[PDB]
């Protein structure tokens, strides 16, 4: 979310009288929010939610096998292969 | 209570092209018997979204694919018929129960039994809304601490129906302030299972084995899946947490499951695979890794999503325990064992060694594994800067914000 | 059934079967239950000197 803990840096910062204006100085500086483009350019989103679900759309632990596939399918056809050679040698 | 989960067991299994075409199709028998006689009505519709883009798909009011790889899939317009029937039939006999309890006072006890039946027939017909808020007014009126505990529990399972982890998540918290007010040892077993299930349906195994280990010793079960299908569970979250000496005598020197034995499949190859783990037959380890793929992590609602995190993470461990035991190795030696290749050995370490479990480095031209070996005193000086550099960023960071205020 | 007609020293046997059972199902935890409970039904004195044997 943010560097660092992000849980632990959102309860440091809170809303008060003094604050409400700078939020509003800094976010008119670039302009926006900055987060209404990405919704007009792709006319609705289409991000990598299909590769598995420790994907950019998770809200669970990562699992880290999103950067790889499933190698078991493969690991059925190199065991038989190994076998068939191995026999005759 | 027994349909409510058997039927879900099945109807995930059936959903996948993932599996293999003999098992889906086996699945397939009782899902539909129990539709027809049991009146899933509602959640056969809800069903036919669940493929979509998987195959097996032949309903007559529901979507289909070009390919249906199964025919044991039927809507029928019987089906709908016999719900609006028997849905006013039940609804109507009861109320005037309920009526009846109000005019002769015995409504503490009987109204609140009459809105569990309720409840146990709209979670039936698969509605966990309308189950929920008949299940709230049993805890209106002022019933035993036993009866409350029990219904809590009856309301997170209508969250396993769904598959909605959260769901479960957040009525188990409301259990863990009652479990104390009954005391009692029988629903804190039934509690241990039920949050035994729900850890094991997020990804973190590590809470799962405490609690289902012991849960192998003392079961009562109440809508809880069968004794089976929990030995099973259990062998997998065994293999997760722990390592040889701990692991041989927890999930294979057990007396409960030596009393089980092994009489299907899916038991078996957990089984087998746990052995071999610890006895260093790795030859036999991959034809049974292979087997707990298709036959356990898969078919498993709770592990369909940590199916593919679950073979990875034993393929790392079987060569780290081997590493353990060698400086040096050959890289023919290493590979016969396995029953592969030299060439494919060398592809699946290189995915492994970065992220680092196996500690372990190839020299592929002098045609030795070598083996590098960081547990000394560097070790345990590695793991204090690591987790003091965390101490010094938190101190840093809270005291910027009282420092400014 | 025959614990509520508990007076026969022939119920030794049917515990020691049971021990028997649990100890070829390679569980030792209640092979011992059995044989505490063998030991019990053979505190009676009046049992065959086959029986204590066993």
């Amino acid at each position: 979310m943010s560097t660092d803990v992000a849980a632990a840096q959102a309860q440091s910062k809170i809303d008060l009288t003094k604050k409400k204006n700078e939020e509003i100085n800094k976010k008119s500086l670039e302009e926006d929010d900055e987060f209404e483009d990405f919704p007009i350019d792709t006319w609705a989103n289409g991000e990598t939610i299909k590769s598995n679900a420790v994907t950019q759309t998770n809200i669970w632990e990562e699992n880290w096998d999103d950067v790889e596939v499933d190698d078991d399918f493969t690991n059925e056809l190199k065991a038989e292969l190994d076998r068939y050679k191995r026999e005759n040698q | 209570r027994v349909p409510n989960y058997e039927v879900s067991e099945k109807a995930f299994l059936l959903t996948q092209s993932k599996v293999s075409i003999e098992q889906r199709k086996e699945a397939a028998e009782f899902v539909l018997a129990k539709i027809k006689e049991e009146e899933m009505a509602p959640y056969y519709k809800y069903l036919c979204e669940e493929y979509l883009v998987n195959n097996g798909q032949s309903d007559l009011e529901h979507d289909e694919k070009s390919d249906s790889l199964n025919e044991w899939i039927k809507f029928d317009q019987e089906l709908y018929n016999e719900l609006c029937k028997k849905n006013e039939s039940k609804i109507k006999e009861l109320n005037e129960k309920i009526q009846k309890l109000e005019e002769d006072d015995e409504g503490e006890l009987e109204q609140a039994q009459a809105w569990i039946n309720l409840g146990e027939y709209y979670a039936q017909i698969g509605d966990k809304d309308n189950a929920e808020k008949t299940l709230g007014k049993s805890l209106s009126k002022a019933i035993s601490t036993g009866a409350k505990i029990d219904v809590m529990l009856t309301i997170a399972r209508l969250g396993f129906f769904y598959n909605d982890q959260l769901y479960v998540k957040e009525k188990l918290e409301a259990v863990n302030s009652m479990i104390e007010k009954g005391g009692d040892w029988e629903r804190r077993n039934r509690y241990k299972t039920y949050y035994g299930i729900h850890c094991l349906a997020v990804r973190n195994f590590k809470e799962a084995a405490k609690l289902l280990v012991d849960s192998l010793a003392t079961f009562t079960s109440i809508e809880l899946t069968s004794y089976e299908s929990i030995a099973t569970y259990a062998s997998v979250t065994g293999l997760f947490t722990l390592e040889r000496t701990d692991l041989k005598s927890k999930v294979i020197d057990s007396p409960e499951l030596l009393s089980l034995i092994s009489t299907t499949a899916a038991l078996q190859s957990i089984s087998s695979l746990t052995i071999s783990l610890y006895a260093s037959d790795y030859a036999s380890y991959f034809p049974y890794l292979l087997e707990t793929y298709a036959n356990v992590l898969i078919p498993c609602k709770y592990l369909n999503r940590h199916a593919d995190f679950f073979v990875r993470e034993m393929r790392r461990k079987v060569y780290a325990q081997l590493l353990e035991s060698y400086k040096t190795l050959s890289l023919k030696s290493m590979a016969s064992a396995f029953g592969v290749s030299v060439a494919f050995l060398d592809n699946d370490l290189g995915k492994f060694i970065p992220n680092k479990q196996l500690n372990c480095v190839i020299d592929r031209v002098n045609g030795i594994v070598e083996t590098n070996r960081p547990d000394n005193k560097n070790a345990q000086y590695h793991l204090l800067v690591k987790q003091g550099d965390g101490l010094l960023t938190k101190l840093q960071k809270y005291g910027a914000a009282v420092r400014l205020t | 059934e025959f614990k509520k007609l508990d007076d026969k020293p022939s119920l030794v046997d049917v515990h020691l079967l049971e021990s028997k059972v649990y100890h070829k199902l390679r569980n030792l935890a209640k092979s011992k239950a059995s044989l505490t409970a063998a030991r019990t039904a053979a505190n009676s004195i009046y049992c065959p000197t086959q029986t204590v044997a066993e």
